[PDB]
């Protein structure tokens, strides 16, 4: 444990400790900074560069710092209002808007930094603004199915080969992990369709029920019979082994 | 192969090929540049026809070899005679026999095959004496263009791997002081302190640590590091065997393009070639420090150059820049510690402890010493290997070695560091080429490369050049360099239609200052800095553009050319080269173009002699 | 039965470390002009790697390709000295000739145009390399006569 | 452990209070489907309630993978919330299904202690569900069953 750091968030002041992000520091003082690629149970990338703040050293100029990433060693002063923040944020979401004009994300945050779409600077709205957040919840599942496949603005998150991923699980955590929507995990009775492929779901023996597919569950190794059952059905099955004596 | 177990031997060996070299002075030796530049110019059938006719003279036949990058690529094949210390330029196959017979044979010097100053009307005999050469101080690259690359005996005579021998005795803490003293700043275009990079890689405990030689060349039009690391690898092993030393590191990793397979070959068979004489493996010269190094060969990737970028491309994965806030002399390959320093940073260094720090010190300017290597392209007369020391003004690059700008159409900007740069208007040719100065301009030092603009070169064609170049080699993980790229290039792609506005001028300006300030690494910060650069000296261009002229000629279909009628000599050159037939002139007498027929395509106005025809306004009332 | 064979050959002349994997996949593309799904599954499986960052590395690249290219490649210069010398020029020419454009191969499989960042010869510029040749200080209509000759000796060549 | 939860299933009438507190207390709203203790009625008035035990030895957090599944200072199994990506895998590790999904907040949902203070325990009117310390989880029933020796 090394000795916090005082530093000071729009005037207020505040003991965090070591190798502590900004973003980590405006939130338990009560500051809110926007994000769209950062996932706190994700390894950070910085992909977006939407959270960006001002940092202001002891004789040096303010400077823009992703604020879910910077981390506080020394005594600086953020501010997260300032016209060149506010400047870069809206540059940023212009460009995000444009990108997944449909989303209803950053047409909030637009909303809120009074950004429009622009008809000539959208080139291919595909609804989907490569913020890596699937890949890197498919790659801390444990599965490493998808992942990017081109540089630059043509940059895709793909199933290896453009073929339906032969290392999934139909766990479907990729498409929770979605700022825009792009994923979509569809289910039709017992049958679950992601990233364009069939995966079959599990039905509980005594209520039709669905919470995963036959391969999450084989992937998971859970040998245990119940596992098939629904969470419902389980609890009540094991619950009936408790003969309760009414004497 | 002599594995030299001790010091001695290696400096006994070095002595025998001293002694050796000074019985073979009066052989005549032929070396002929072997060079990416010459190779593809054809000088490997001048070093094959030279090997076969030195065939079959006298009981001992004349040598004959092949170097690294002589330095004057605008001279083309170049093989140098030592029977006379001659300078061949433009050697065909058909001059073989006449160069053997003549030079190397009669010793007749041909007088057609010498170099000859286009400006005072002189042939020059020695390379020394060359213009171009002869304000140069080549220290770097001193054995580059006079060695053979992949013959360590030639390394080993001209005082190589001694610098080697100097540090084992000096210890690891004398020779990072000595880096640190000598201001060697890295030449990768960072310009970071090398020495404060080597202590903080030492300070760190963490072990093991690595060594990396930068040999990717990422800048378009950009090949000094390839040149150096084909002219001689050695001079690049030795300072990753002397940084490894200082560091205590004990792997060494040369990152190079599988594009480059002259420089891959070269660098491993030199690599082989230590191996084998004990320079490199177990217990270098009985000094108990072993130190091996290998050859991780990339694909062609502007952003595999950058440092983060470097290391995961090493690792296996592909060259994605990552932001880190823990520098790679603590967290770098494998978040083990690594001095990461390009191939020109690393040759500096035997010049550092060969030469001496106060030696050393003495080039350049204060906080900039040493020299630079520059690879000056472009619209120049010269095009070739420029290495100058620090503080050179650009008007000497440009005009005392580079000769001025093609035929003679007028100077208009330089552009220095390429796409991570920005370009210098003819106003500003008296600044310092040092670090610091070309940073105070807007423009950067960058990788080295100089191009060179004439008033043929629309700037806004130029910046948007750069930009499609930078979106094109982007990795596209961040949004700003990933989508505002995109952005300019729209804004840039108007503009050279004619369908600009001067708010589109402004949201350019505010777009790439919003790019510069919000990018991740390093490309999309600098990526702003040709617009930029080219907005605040070129304003007018973009005005012009935006009215719907082009006044360099450039952007097709924004100009009708202008045949003047006192200068033009009838050769009627650009009449058979209009598309459209819209010139019509008087036999062997001055032309005339119809403006309204005249459509603008540029075609003409290349293939002028004279240069009598240049671009107009176009007449848009009919 | 071949091409496995062929894959297991380069697979066992390398280690089972996934630093490996770009030189892996770079002797791949040399041995076949291109990265098939077999050949990288195999690669894949080999370094105990997903298959996506394979795919990725593949990908990353433009010299690897995912369709086969012609029997020549035709690489086109387009560094800052080519481009200020008329390197656009050039590369619009051999598209317009060979109804193609940048990084797209041939009807008759024989040319795959490519554009190159820079070849070193600057000097000579535009500069144009076809195969393993280069051809500098080319204008538009020294294109027509090294497109054609290159295509009917390359049928030749080949057979 | 400071405090356990403790269920009786002989106390318990099936009003089902439990889950209603439960829900009002974590939702905000009377939603017993997302309360994390599920009371089940059987023939001949047989009523069991049903909650997460905090296991020492929990399959939970064997399988979770997000590191959304820890113990904390008072010996509970806690969900953050903020780093569950929807796996489900801790759905199928429990062998009692004592561990849900909420599908609207995203989040695995097990049961808490209310980090000290049960509202299933504060509303149950019969003390089927009990909050004694850890060093007493079965002395109040010993002594409930002993006390019918006493009585003789
Ligand atoms: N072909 C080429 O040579 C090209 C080079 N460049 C140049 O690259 C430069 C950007 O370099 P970057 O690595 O992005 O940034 P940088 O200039 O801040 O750092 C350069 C080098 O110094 C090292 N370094 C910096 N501070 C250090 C410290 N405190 N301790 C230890 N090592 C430290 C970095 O790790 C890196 O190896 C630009 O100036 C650009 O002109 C860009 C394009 C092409
Ligand atoms: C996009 C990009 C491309 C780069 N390309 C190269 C390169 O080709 N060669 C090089 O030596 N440095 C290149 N760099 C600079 C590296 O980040 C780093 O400074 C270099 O590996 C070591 O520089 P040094 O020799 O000054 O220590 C590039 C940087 C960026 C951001
Ligand atoms: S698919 Fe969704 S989660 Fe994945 S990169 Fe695109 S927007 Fe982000
Ligand atoms: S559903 Fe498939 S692709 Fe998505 S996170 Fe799960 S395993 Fe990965
Ligand atoms: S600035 Fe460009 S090259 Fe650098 S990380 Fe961002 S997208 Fe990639
Ligand atoms: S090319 Fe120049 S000199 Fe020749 S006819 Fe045309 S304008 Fe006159
Ligand atoms: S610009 Fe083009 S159309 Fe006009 S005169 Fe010159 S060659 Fe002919
Ligand atoms: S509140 Fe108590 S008595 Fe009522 S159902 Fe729940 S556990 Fe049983
Ligand atoms: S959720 Fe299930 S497995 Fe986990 S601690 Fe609770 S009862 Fe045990
Ligand atoms: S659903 Fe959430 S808490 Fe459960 S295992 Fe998956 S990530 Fe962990
Ligand atoms: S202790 Fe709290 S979280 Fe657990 S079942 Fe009772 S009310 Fe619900
Ligand atoms: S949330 Fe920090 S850069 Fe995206
Ligand atoms: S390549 Fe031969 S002089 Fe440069
Ligand atoms: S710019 Fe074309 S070879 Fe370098
Ligand atoms: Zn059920």
């Amino acid at each position: 444990m090394r000795d916090p750091i005082d530093i000071v968030i729009d005037g207020v002041s505040l003991s965090v400790p070591m190798e502590t992000t900004v973003l980590e520091a405006a939130q338990m003082a009560g500051v809110e900074i926007p994000t769209l690629c950062h996932h706190p149970a994700l390894p950070p990338d910085g992909n977006c560069r939407l959270c960006m703040v001002e940092i202001l050293r002891p004789g040096r100029r303010g400077e823009l710092a992703i604020s879910c990433m910077y981390p506080i060693r020394a005594q600086i002063e953020v501010n997260t209002k300032s016209d060149e923040v506010i400047r870069a944020r809206k540059f940023v979401l212009k460009l995000l808007l444009n990108r997944a004009p449909k989303s209803a994300r950053l047409n909030a945050l637009a909303n809120e930094y009074g950004v429009s779409v622009e008809s000539r600077f959208s080139f291919d709205p595909d609804e989907c603004v490569r913020c890596d957040r699937c890949v890197r919840a498919c790659e801390t599942l444990g599965p490493s199915a998808i992942g990017p496949a081109w540089r630059g603005f043509n940059k895709r998150i793909v199933p290896p080969f453009m073929e339906p991923p032969r290392q999934c699980i139909g766990c479907g955590a990729c498409a929770d992990v979605c700022p825009t929507g792009y994923i979509e995990c569809v289910d039709e009775g017992d049958e679950r369709t992601i990233w364009d492929r069939k995966f079959t779901l599990i039905r509980c023996p005594i209520c039709g029920q669905t919470y995963t597919t036959e391969e999450a569950l084989k992937f998971t190794g859970i040998e245990d019979p119940d596992a098939r059952l629904c969470p419902t059905c389980r609890k009540r099955e094991y619950a009936s082994k408790f003969r309760i004596f009414v004497h | 192969m002599p594995l030299f177990l001790k010091p001695d031997d290696l400096r006994n060996y070095r002595l025998k090929l001293k002694d050796d070299l000074k019985r073979a002075s009066l052989l005549p030796v032929v070396r002929v540049c072997c060079g990416t530049g010459c190779v593809s110019n054809g000088s490997m059938e001048v070093l094959s026809a030279l090997e076969e006719a030195l065939k079959g003279i006298g009981k001992v036949e004349p040598v004959v070899k092949f170097t690294g990058c002589h330095g004057f690529c605008e001279r083309g094949p170049i093989v140098i005679v030592s029977p006379g210390e001659i300078f061949y330029q433009n050697v065909k196959t058909k001059d073989v026999p006449e160069i053997v017979q003549k030079t190397i044979l009669d010793g007749e010097v041909i007088e057609r095959l010498l170099y000859r100053d286009p400006v005072t009307k002189k042939t020059y005999r020695s390379d020394h004496e060359i213009p171009f050469y002869a304000n140069q101080q080549r220290l770097v690259l001193r054995r580059s263009g006079h060695i053979d690359p992949t013959s360590i005996e030639d390394y080993i005579a001209t005082d190589g791997y001694e610098a080697l021998c100097l540090a084992f005795k000096l210890g690891p803490d004398e020779i990072i002081k000595q880096i640190t003293d000598s201001y060697l700043r890295g030449r990768g275009g960072g310009g970071f302190r090398t020495g404060y990079k080597w202590k903080s890689c030492r300070e760190v405990d963490d072990f093991p640590k690595y060594v990396i030689a930068n040999g990717d060349e990422g800048d378009p039009g950009a090949f000094m590091d390839r040149s150096l690391m084909e002219g001689d690898p050695h001079s690049v092993i030795e300072g990753m065997i002397i940084g490894a030393y200082a560091i205590g590191a004990n792997e060494g990793y040369i990152y190079v393009r599988n594009e480059y397979p002259l420089a891959v070959r070269r660098l491993q068979i030199a690599i082989e070639r230590a191996r084998e004489y004990g320079l490199l493996g177990k217990n270098i010269l009985g000094s108990g420090f072993d130190f091996d190094i290998q050859i991780c060969k990339g694909g062609g990737a502007f952003v595999c150059g950058e440092s983060s970028a470097l290391m995961r491309s090493i690792e296996g994965y592909p060259g994605v820049p990552r932001v880190k806030y823990i520098h790679a002399t603590e967290q770098g390959l494998w978040d083990k510690p690594t001095v990461l320093n390009n191939v020109e940073t690393w040759a500096n260094v035997p010049i550092i402890l060969m030469n001496g720090v106060e030696w050393y010190k003495s080039l350049g300017t204060e906080r900039n010493s040493g020299t630079k290597i520059f690879a000056l392209v472009g619209k120049v007369k010269n095009t070739g290997l420029v290495e100058v020391p620090m503080g050179v003004t650009l008007r000497k690059i440009i005009y005392e070695i580079g000769g001025g700008t093609l035929k003679d159409k007028a100077f208009k900007a330089v552009q220095t560091g390429g796409p991570s740069g920005g370009c210098i208007p003819a106003s500003l040719l008296d600044l310092s080429v040092d670090f610091d100065t070309l940073v105070k301009a807007g423009s950067m030092m960058g990788s080295g490369g100089m191009i060179v603009m004439d008033e043929r070169s629309c700037m806004v064609d130029v910046a948007k050049y750069f930009i499609d170049f930078l979106v094109e080699e982007s990795c596209g993980k961040c949004t700003p360099c990933r989508e505002g790229l995109k952005v300019l290039q729209k804004l840039l792609h108007d503009l050279t239609e004619g369908k600009g506005s001067l708010q589109d001028v402004g949201l350019l300006e505010d777009t790439a200052h919003e790019l510069g300030k919000t990018a991740l690494c390093g490309l999309g910060k600098t990526a702003a800095n040709p617009v930029l650069s080219t907005l605040k000296y070129f304003h007018e261009e973009y005005e012009e553009h935006v009215e719907g002229y082009c006044r360099a000629g450039v952007c097709t279909g924004l100009f009708a050319a202008k045949i003047d009628k006192d200068s033009c000599i009838g050769c009627g050159q650009c009449a058979r080269t209009c598309p459209v037939k819209a010139i019509s002139g008087e036999v062997r007498g001055p032309h005339v173009v119809d403006a309204l027929k005249c459509i603008g395509c540029g075609q003409c106005m290349d293939v002028c002699p004279t240069n009598s025809i240049a671009s107009s306004r176009r007449v848009k009332n009919a | 039965a071949t091409s496995d064979v062929a894959i297991s050959d380069i697979l066992c002349r390398y280690e089972k470390n996934p630093r490996f994997l770009l030189q892996v996949l770079l002797d791949v593309q040399e041995k076949f002009r291109y990265l098939p799904t077999d050949a990288m599954r195999s690669v894949a499986e080999y370094f105990e790697i997903p298959e996506s960052r394979v795919f990725a590395v593949a990908t990353f690249y433009k010299v690897l390709s995912l369709v086969p290219k012609g029997e020549k490649t035709i690489k086109v210069c387009q560094g800052t000295a080519c481009h200020l010398r008329g390197g656009s020029q050039i590369l619009n020419a051999i598209s317009e000739r060979l109804k193609i454009r940048a990084g797209e191969t041939t009807k008759d499989g024989i040319f795959t145009l490519e554009t190159v960042n820079c070849l070193g010869c600057c000097a000579m510029a535009p500069v144009m390399m076809v195969g393993d040749k280069v051809y500098g200080k080319l204008s538009v209509a020294d294109v027509a006569r090294i497109l054609e000759a290159e295509k009917e000796d390359a049928i030749i060549s080949k057979a | 452990m400071e405090k356990v939860l403790v269920i009786s299933p002989e106390k318990c009438v099936g009003c089902g209070s439990c889950e209603l507190a439960c829900s009002l207390e974590k939702e905000g709203e009377c939603r017993p489907s997302l309360a994390r203790v599920t009371v089940y009625r059987f023939e001949a008035g047989a009523n069991v309630p049903m909650t997460c035990q905090q296991c020492d030895d929990a399959p939970c957090i064997s399988v979770c993978k997000a590191g959304a599944l820890a113990r904390d200072e008072k010996n509970v199994v806690q969900v953050d919330s903020s780093k569950c990506i929807g796996c489900r895998m801790c759905v199928m590790a429990c062998p009692f299904g004592n561990m849900s999904y909420h599908w609207e907040q995203s989040t695995a949902i097990k049961c808490d202690q209310c980090n000290g203070s049960p509202y299933c325990v504060e509303f149950c009117p019969t003390k089927a569900l009990d909050y004694v310390p850890a060093d007493a989880i079965s002395l109040q029933k010993k002594k409930e069953f002993s006390a019918r020796f006493a009585k003789i």
